[PDB]
């Protein structure tokens, strides 16, 4: 799901289109940058934080 | 034409692209004469007509909304005989059965529009072509 | 020192081209806007600051 | 046997009564017809 | 008015200042805040250059 | 003459207007022109609705117009439509060109003149000026105020760009926001207007540029009806800041005072009872008790009003999708009966 949404945000910014997007992701990982795993329960919900 | 050029209803290049002879010839025609001599006249008539979808498309439904067909009628005039419709075409000619079918459905749309909305009958339709001053009736 | 200073200048230029800014550029450009005259720490408020 | 068998079956077999006209453009031109 | 209130991070305020007074510095009014990776990628490019 | 048709939302103003135009179409199929003036987003809607008579199934005497369409028609008969048209992008291009040769004359925007976003900002501003009838002279013309110095610097630079633009466009081109002004000064000379009946509805407010056109129609048209969504508005004074019908109220006040300024015969029609929420108690309660402080609680049952909480926009849209399915599968509605509105459509468009 967040793969979709992150595609949405990056398209809108400087990496529109498959080739540019993938290149961004690849260069991101290649210099040790990462992204967080998605979340299921929101912060508001009844959860141990 | 010149007045239309000074009202900016017609650009200079538009003004110079006029065959005055071709348009004057129309008023020497029978339909043209009947136009000049009419009870009531009107030009550039806008219209919207509501045709039930089944007529244009198989499988539509009586509940299903009508489609809206829209156009502009060039001229309409009324004599003691009835109401007549007039349209102008710059079609290349210099051919009659071909032009007849080329604009047939359009004329039928116009007639049906007048008949349905104005609740009046339409006797005779006319199409004037600038090339050679031809006039065909439908 | 001169290497780092060049990088910064070139870096700012690159971002200006693509019309983007750091988180850092937020504070520093804001500070730039808010100052009119800057004499070694003594900062005089510009019109925006006022 | 399950309490929602008939309703599940009926809903998965359902089609919109006016499906055919959902893509039909309302406005039409004399040229278009 | 609580919507338009200046209650935030200092960085958010900074963003407001830039948005209003872009013309006082060398900044495009339609500027955007880069995200960490795209900024740092641009940094990598200029550093290589 | 003028007729002020006023009511709250659900009163029946629009339907009333439609019925009037339809009756008038039955009585005289080839009568004097009927002009239905609505916002652009409303034009096709009204065309459809007017075309839905078992009686006639279409129109001829009556036409639906936006300000833009109306301008295009009247100018296509009276003139001024011949000169070339400029897009917003074209104007931006011109503005950039002017910047490059007048940037050294600026007082404040000299540094900003470099950026492409600045030309867009200036375009937006100048467009607003033209919409509020402010020629470059009035900009030049422009209670002690702290920001007066900078403001006058800005307005100075803007006036340079504005005057230069008007100079470059003069005798050659037509700005996008000039149609309405050109329309205002050709309406007196237009024959079709002279006997016409005019209905204006859907608008919450008008730009001064649109007001010019409206009062010209007040003068040279036979009758004109102004349909406003408000509750018993005052001609005596503008509405309070916190008032619900602030916008449409102010529109009423200004329109009425200009009708009075021109000695027109005015007619007042106030729609009281609801017609939309006649069968739905909850929605009538919501419509009536919206502004009320303190609000009286609804004491009956819940059926037609639902507040929904979604885990996210994805959940929100899917939930709504399910509900819509329910409505067209059990409750007997059709898809056309449903509307989905967002304050910020960009948050949902793709996902929708
Ligand atoms: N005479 C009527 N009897 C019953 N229902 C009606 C009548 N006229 C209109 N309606 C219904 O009322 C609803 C809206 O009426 P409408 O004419 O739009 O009022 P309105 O004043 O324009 N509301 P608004 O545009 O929000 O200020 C529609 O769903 C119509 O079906
Ligand atoms: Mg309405």
């Amino acid at each position: 799901r967040v793969l979709y949404d992150r595609a949405r945000q990056y398209e809108s910014t400087a990496f529109r289109g498959l080739f540019r997007f993938l290149r961004f992701i690849e260069r991101m990982q290649e210099r040790g940058d990462d992204l967080g795993t998605a979340r299921g329960l929101s912060e508001q919900e009844d959860v141990v934080r | 034409v010149h007045r239309l050029y000074e009202k900016e209803l017609l650009t200079e290049e538009q003004k110079d692209a006029i065959d005055i002879e071709e348009i004057v010839q129309f008023f020497h025609t029978e339909i043209g004469g009947q136009l000049i001599g009419a009870k009531w006249k009107d030009r550039e008539i806008p219209f919207s007509l509501a045709l039930p979808a089944k007529e244009i498309y198989p499988d539509a439904h009586e509940a299903d909304e009508p489609l809206l067909v829209q156009g502009i009628i060039d001229c309409l005039y009324e004599t003691e005989d009835g109401l007549y419709l007039l349209a102008y075409k710059s079609d290349r000619i210099e051919a009659a059965p071909i032009l007849k079918k080329r604009y047939e459905t359009q004329i039928q749309l116009y007639t049906k529009a007048v008949e349905q909305i104005a609740k009046t009958k339409v006797k005779g339709c006319a199409l004037y072509f600038f090339d050679g001053g031809h006039i065909l009736t439908l | 020192v001169q290497l780092v200073i060049s990088y910064g200048k070139r870096f700012e230029a690159a971002k200006q081209e693509k019309s983007i800014i750091d988180f850092s550029d937020l504070e520093h450009y804001c500070l730039a806007i808010l100052t009119a005259e800057n004499d070694k720490g003594e900062r005089e408020p510009s019109e925006a600051a006022r | 046997s399950f309490a929602f068998d008939e309703k599940a079956r009926e809903q998965l077999s359902w089609t919109y009564p006016h499906q055919e006209v959902t893509q039909i453009r309302t406005k039409q031109s004399v040229s278009e017809i | 008015l609580l919507n338009r209130a200046s209650i935030s991070t200092l960085h958010s305020f900074c963003l407001q200042v830039l948005k209003k007074y872009y013309y006082l510095i060398d900044l495009d009014p339609g500027f955007r805040i880069a995200d960490q990776t795209e900024g740092e990628l641009i940094g990598d490019e200029v550093l290589d250059e | 003459g003028a007729e002020f048709l006023v009511g709250r939302s659900g009163s029946g103003k629009t339907k009333l207007i439609i019925n009037s135009i339809q009756d008038e179409l039955r009585r005289a199929p080839f009568g004097k022109p009927i002009i239905f003036l609505v916002p652009d987003q409303m034009t096709f809607l009204m065309e459809y609705e007017l075309a839905k008579t078992p009686d006639m199934g279409g129109m001829i005497r009556a036409q639906v117009f936006s300000f833009s369409r109306l301008a295009w028609r009247v100018l296509q008969h009276t003139g001024g439509m011949s000169r070339p048209f400029l897009t917003s992008t074209g104007v931006q291009m011109l503005l950039r060109k002017l910047i490059e040769e007048h940037k050294q004359e600026f007082k404040v925007y000299q540094k900003a003149s470099d950026k492409s976003g600045f030309t867009a900002q200036v375009e937006r501003m100048l467009t607003e000026f033209k919409r509020y009838c402010l020629e470059p002279e009035d900009i030049r013309r422009m209670s002690e105020y702290r920001g007066e110095r900078v403001l006058s610097e800005k307005l100075h630079d803007l006036s340079i760009l504005y005057q230069q633009m008007e100079k470059s466009l003069a005798d050659q081109y037509l700005h996008s926001e000039d149609y309405l002004t050109l329309l205002a000064e050709h309406i007196p000379l237009a024959e079709d207007i002279k006997g016409a009946h005019i209905y204006v509805d859907g608008f919450y407010q008008f730009t001064p540029q649109e007001f010019r056109v409206l009062e010209q129609l007040m003068v040279h048209a036979e009758h004109i009806t102004f349909s406003l969504t408000a509750d018993k508005p005052s001609y005596e004074r503008e509405p309070h800041e916190l008032e619900l019908f602030r916008m449409t109220g102010k529109t009423y006040y200004r329109l009425h005072q200009k009708a009075k300024e021109l000695n027109l015969d005015i007619t007042y029609k106030e729609l009281s009872g609801t017609e939309r929420h006649t069968k739905t108690p909850e929605l009538a309660h919501l419509e009536a008790q919206y502004e009320a402080r303190p609000a009286i609680p609804y004491a009956e049952k819940q059926e037609a009003l639902t507040v929904m909480q979604a885990a996210n926009r994805r959940a929100e849209l899917e939930g709504i999708a399910r509900e819509i399915h329910a409505l067209v599968r059990e409750k007997g509605y059709r898809y056309k009966d449903v509307a989905i509105l967002a304050r910020q459509p960009e948050d949902y468009k793709d996902m929708v």
